[PDB]
C-alpha cells in the first residue's frame, strides 16, 4: 500500500488486494425532447462526448499544464450480435484501427477529478473504458481509486451523468462484484431465485434440436429481452457460440464472471442467468439509495405464473417460426 | 433601461408584474412580459431591435416543475441574447419557492448554476455572468432581486452610496433607503448590510404613509414616526418618484434637535440630488 501510494505501481504483480472500485453502466433509455442539434444515432454522438470529456479530464504534469490541440479521442466501434461475431469478423485483410494474443476491450487513463484547486491534495483517479459498443449491450466505465476524496468523484459522476442526459441514455451504478456474490457479502440484501415455470429444454410445446444448436437459451433471452433487460457480460461465454484468438482480458484485469448478467434499462434490478435454467434476481441499492419495487415483483410474477410465461415463450416460437 | 420578463407559461410573470408594480432608466416602467413556448428559434426574425432595446434580460424557472428544458431553452435564448449585445445583464429569477426548505433551496440553486454553466460551456458562450436570485411573491425576495436588477443599470451607484453615507455618518441615521414611491423597489442604500427585517418596516411604512394620505385628499410627503425607544422613521419624497426613508436612533439626544439637524441634512442632500439627473 505504501509502496504504490508513493508512485511505485509499476510492479506489474497480481496483487491480492484491491482499492475503491466503482462501476458505472451506460443504458439507452430515452431521448430528451427537443435537442434535434434519428433517435439511433444521437447517442452515438453522446458516448463520443462521453469519452471525449473524460480523456479531455486527463491528469497532466505543469510542463504540460503551463504550456497549450490535443489529440482526437479513440473510436468506440459499434457492431450487431454477440461480440464473438465480430471477433470472428476482424479476420479481414483491410486496415488496422479495428480492435488492436491477449485482446484489450478497453483502455486506461489517469484523471485529474478536482480541477478547480478545490481539494489541497492532488486528486486522482483511474478510468477504464470500452471500445466496443451496442444499442442491445450497456457500456461499462469504471473508476478505480485509493486516496481520493469520496465527493469530487460523485460530482464527477454528476457531471458525466448530467452530460449523458443533454443526450439519450442514463448512467447507473452497479457493484463491481458479481450479482451472485452478495449474500456472501451482504447478508441484508435481497437476493431471489427463481425457477422459472416452463422449461424450454423439456417442454413438449417448446423443443427442438437445431434451435438449442443454434441458441441454446433462446427462449430465456426472449425472456429477458421483453421484460425490460440489457446484457451486462457482452464477453461471456454462455450465450455466444463461436471460436476465438485466444482469451480476452480486460484493461482492469480477467472476467471472472461465473454467469451472465442483465441490467434492467431503468438501472434499478440486477439478473443473472445460471447455466441451469435458473435465475437470480435483486434490486440496484445504490441506484435507490441515490435517488419501485413493484417493478420486480411483477416481473417474479412473470417468470412464476405459467399462462404468461407460456405467452412471452410462444411469442419466442412464432418469432422463430416466421 | 427597460427589462424584458421571459419564461414559460404559467411559471408566474404576470402574477410577479402584478404583485409589484401594480401592488426611462430608473422609474418601475411598463415591462415587457414575453411567453416563450418550446419550439425552434426563427433566425433573425427582426428581434435585433429590441433585445438591443432591453436592458437587462429576466429569466423565471418555475422551481416546482422540471426545470432541466427550462435550462436548454433559456441557453437557447441566452445563445443570441449576447451574441446581438454582449453589455446585456442576465437574470434569473428561481420563483415559487415558499414551500423548500434551506438546503433544498441551496442544493436546487446550485444544480440550477452547474446545468447552466455546463449547457453554456457546450454553446461555446464565453465571457458571459448570468446572475441567480431566489424569488417568491409571499416575502420581500422579489423585491430584493428586482433591487439588485435594477440598481446594475443605474450608473451612479457608487456616487449615491457615497452620497447615503455622508448623510448617514453625519445624522446619526442607523439606515437609509432610497425607494421609489410604486413597487418598493429600494434603488440605494449605505455600506451597511440591507437587513431583512428593517426592509419590511421601511416598506409597510411607505404603505402606510400612501394610503393614509390618499384617504384625505383634495385640499412633497413627509413624515416623523417615533418609537418607544426614541427610534425615529423619517420619510421625505425626493425627486421624481424617489422617496427617502431613513431609521435614524437619537443615541439619548434632544428628539426635536435631532428632527432639526435631520431636516437640514437632508434637505441639502436633496438639494446635491437636484444638480444629478438620477430621477426618472
Ligand atoms: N405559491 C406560489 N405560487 C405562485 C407564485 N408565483 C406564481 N404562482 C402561481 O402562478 C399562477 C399565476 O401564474 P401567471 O402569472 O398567470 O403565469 P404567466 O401568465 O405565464 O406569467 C398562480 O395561480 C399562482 O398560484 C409564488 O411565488 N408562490
Amino acid at each position: 500500500i505504501d509502496q504504490v501510494l508513493a508512485g511505485y505501481g509499476d510492479n506489474l504483480i497480481d496483487r491480492k488486494w484491491h482499492g475503491f472500485r466503482a462501476k458505472y453502466v451506460v443504458l439507452p433509455t430515452d431521448i430528451p425532447p427537443n435537442t434535434y442539434s434519428n433517435p439511433e444515432e444521437i447517442r452515438v454522438e453522446g458516448l463520443r462526448r462521453l469519452i471525449g470529456s473524460i480523456t479531455r479530464s486527463r491528469l497532466r504534469t505543469e510542463k504540460e499544464k503551463k504550456g497549450r490541440r490535443e489529440e482526437i479521442q479513440p473510436e468506440v466501434m459499434f457492431y450487431t450480435g454477440p461480440l464473438y461475431n465480430f471477433i470472428n469478423e476482424q479476420q479481414t485483410s483491410l486496415e488496422s484501427s479495428a480492435i488492436n494474443p491477449i485482446l484489450m476491450l478497453s483502455n486506461s487513463l489517469v484523471i485529474d477529478v478536482d480541477p478547480a484547486g478545490k481539494s489541497s491534495k492532488q486528486e486522482s483517479c483511474t478510468v477504464h473504458y470500452d471500445r466496443v459498443h451496442n444499442p442491445d449491450h450497456c457500456f461499462h466505465i469504471r473508476l478505480e481509486w485509493l486516496t481520493t476524496t469520496p465527493k469530487l468523484i460523485d460530482d464527477l459522476v454528476g457531471n458525466w451523468s448530467r452530460l449523458c442526459e443533454r443526450y439519450g441514455l442514463k448512467m447507473i451504478e452497479i457493484p463491481w462484484e458479481e450479482l451472485c456474490t452478495i449474500p456472501s457479502v451482504n447478508p441484508f440484501h435481497s437476493f431471489v431465485e427463481i425457477k422459472l415455470a416452463i422449461n424450454p429444454w423439456e417442454d413438449p410445446e417448446f423443443k427442438d434440436r437445431e434451435l438449442f444448436a443454434k441458441s441454446k437459451f433462446y427462449y430465456h433471452v426472449y425472456l429477458l429481452k421483453a421484460s425490460g433487460f440489457l446484457l451486462d457480460n457482452r464477453a461471456s461465454k454462455f450465450l455466444q457460440n463461436q471460436d476465438i484468438e485466444f482469451d480476452i482480458m480486460y484493461s482492469w484485469g480477467k472476467p471472472q464472471f461465473k454467469y451472465v448478467q442483465y441490467i434492467h434499462h431503468t438501472g434499478a434490478y440486477v439478473a443473472e442467468l445460471r447455466e441451469n435454467g435458473c435465475l437470480f434476481l435483486a434490486p440496484n441499492n445504490i441506484y435507490i439509495s441515490r435517488v419501485a419495487q413493484k417493478v420486480i415483483l411483477n416481473f417474479k410474477s412473470t417468470c412464476l405464473d405459467y399462462q404468461k410465461l407460456r405467452s412471452i415463450f410462444l411469442d419466442a416460437k412464432e418469432m422463430w417460426i416466421t | 433601461a427597460m427589462v424584458l420578463l421571459m419564461g414559460v407559461r404559467r411559471c408566474g410573470k404576470s402574477s410577479i408584474c402584478k404583485v409589484v408594480f401594480h401592488n426611462s432608466t430608473l422609474i418601475d416602467l411598463a415591462v415587457m412580459e414575453l411567453p416563450g413556448q418550446l419550439n425552434y428559434f426563427e433566425p433573425s426574425y427582426d428581434s435585433e431591435r429590441l433585445f438591443k432595446s432591453v436592458g437587462a434580460l429576466v429569466y423565471v424557472i418555475d422551481s416546482q416543475d422540471e426545470y432541466i428544458n427550462a435550462i436548454t431553452n433559456l441557453a437557447m435564448i441566452i445563445e443570441y441574447a449576447y451574441k446581438v449585445n454582449p453589455s446585456i445583464n442576465i437574470e434569473v429569477l428561481i420563483h415559487k419557492v415558499d414551500g423548500l426548505s434551506e438546503d433544498f433551496k441551496v442544493d436546487a440553486q446550485r444544480d440550477i448554476m452547474q446545468r447552466t454553466g455546463e449547457e453554456l460551456l457546450e454553446l461555446g458562450l464565453d465571457g458571459v455572468q448570468v446572475s441567480f436570485y431566489l424569488t417568491s411573491i409571499f416575502d420581500h425576495s422579489i423585491y430584493e432581486a428586482f433591487s439588485r436588477i435594477v440598481q446594475k443599470l443605474i450608473p451612479e451607484l457608487s456616487f449615491l452610496e457615497n452620497m447615503l453615507d455622508n448623510l448617514i455618518q453625519h445624522s446619526k441615521i442607523e439606515k437609509a433607503f432610497l425607494f421609489d414611491v410604486n413597487s418598493k423597489i429600494y434603488v440605494s442604500t449605505d455600506s451597511n448590510p440591507v437587513d431583512i427585517q428593517m426592509y419590511e418596516v421601511c416598506s409597510e411604512f411607505i404603505d402606510v404613509t400612501i394610503d393614509l394620505f390618499d384617504l384625505y385628499k383634495a385640499p412633497e410627503l413627509q413624515n416623523v414616526s417615533q418609537l418607544a425607544n426614541g427610534v425615529i422613521i423619517y420619510l421625505r419624497q425626493m425627486i421624481r418618484g424617489l422617496a427617502l426613508v431613513a431609521i435614524i436612533r437619537p443615541n439619548g439626544t434632544d428628539m426635536e434637535s435631532c428632527l432639526t439637524v435631520a431636516d437640514y441634512n437632508i434637505d441639502i442632500f436633496k438639494k446635491g440630488l437636484e444638480d444629478i439627473w438620477a430621477n426618472a
